[PDB]
DNA sequence: GATTCCATAAAGGATTGGATGAGTG
DNA sequence: CTCATCCAATCCTTTATGGAATCCA
């Protein structure tokens, strides 16, 4: 082998997904929702991950304009108003 | 009322995903940490709510993964749908 | 005074109605507790900690 | 067939606070 | 000044089973 065994930096975490059992419980919090396919919690576990990354990154931009290093709740508030995709969060967030 | 442990996904799981999209040394408030898990659970109910709303129209009683995909396309989340079916299809078999 | 996109406008109103029903039965989260579980709260008060407050590894120091 | 319940079991990872430096207000 | 990060050990949750009843193309 070469002079040294070459190495790879570890930045990954053990493959973790949001709990399916809880996702299903949140899905059923609605009276009319009564039956849910086996993989409907599966697609939300991945969909929620994509939703976190977009909303967090967009709020991050708001924090950098304020020249800060910590994301706070008001940042999310602006990211909700600014983007029309996050308009379903009017009653969850301020502003 | 109901239990917090049933309404919001674990805050540790949420915090981990938020930090993956930010610079290495970025900080995240606990206020910001907690409202994001409120937003995610509402995102679940906002998509599931309309996925079944068309299941009302369609006179079908369980909610398919594809009704969620169409509901996300309907609500403007079309970008997610393409990686989702790649993810979905592996799980299918 | 507030404006939202057409793709979800009616979708929001439908969700808005649902949520109102949930409040009628007080099925919504009012406030957050200091900790979810008393047992886990207690356990955390019994952990070995470093002079800097961090949880300590039991294995080290023989 | 799906799906929903109710159990029992195993397995696992989220929960969790003191001290202190980063950083907000 | 407030507060978010940093640790790891339990123990509640999750997942995995096995059944029960019900529904419907």
């Amino acid at each position: 082998m070469t002079q040294f065994k070459e190495i790879e930096k570890t930045t990954d975490f053990k493959n973790h997904s949001l709990p399916l059992a809880r996702i299903k419980k949140i899905m059923k919090a609605d009276e009319d929702v009564r039956m849910i396919s086996a993989e409907a919690p599966v697609v939300f576990a991945r969909a929620c991950e994509m939703f976190i990354l977009e909303l967090t990154l967009r709020s991050w931009n708001h924090t950098e304009e304020n020249k800060r290093r910590t994301l706070q709740k008001n940042d999310i508030a602006a990211a909700v108003t600014r983007t029309d995709i996050f308009d379903f969060l009017v009653d969850i967030v301020p502003r | 009322s109901p239990r917090e442990q049933d309404r919001f996904l674990p805050i540790a799981n949420v915090s981990r995903i938020m930090k993956k999209a930010l610079p290495a040394n970025a900080k995240i408030s606990k206020d910001a940490k907690e409202t994001m898990q409120e937003c995610v659970s509402e995102f679940i109910s906002f998509v599931t709510g309309e996925a079944s709303d068309k299941c009302q129209k369609e006179k079908r009683k369980t909610i398919n993964g594809d009704d969620l995909l169409w509901a996300m396309t309907t609500l403007g989340f079309e970008d997610y749908v393409e990686p989702l079916k790649v993810y979905l299809q592996r799980f299918r078999e | 005074p507030i404006f939202v996109n057409a793709k979800q406008y009616q979708a929001i109103l439908r969700r808005r109605e649902r949520r109102a029903k949930l409040e009628a039965q007080n099925k919504l989260i009012k406030v957050r507790k200091p900790y979810l579980h008393e047992s886990r709260h207690l356990h955390a008060l019994k952990r070995v900690r470093g002079s800097g407050g961090r949880f300590l590894n039991t294995k080290k120091h023989q």
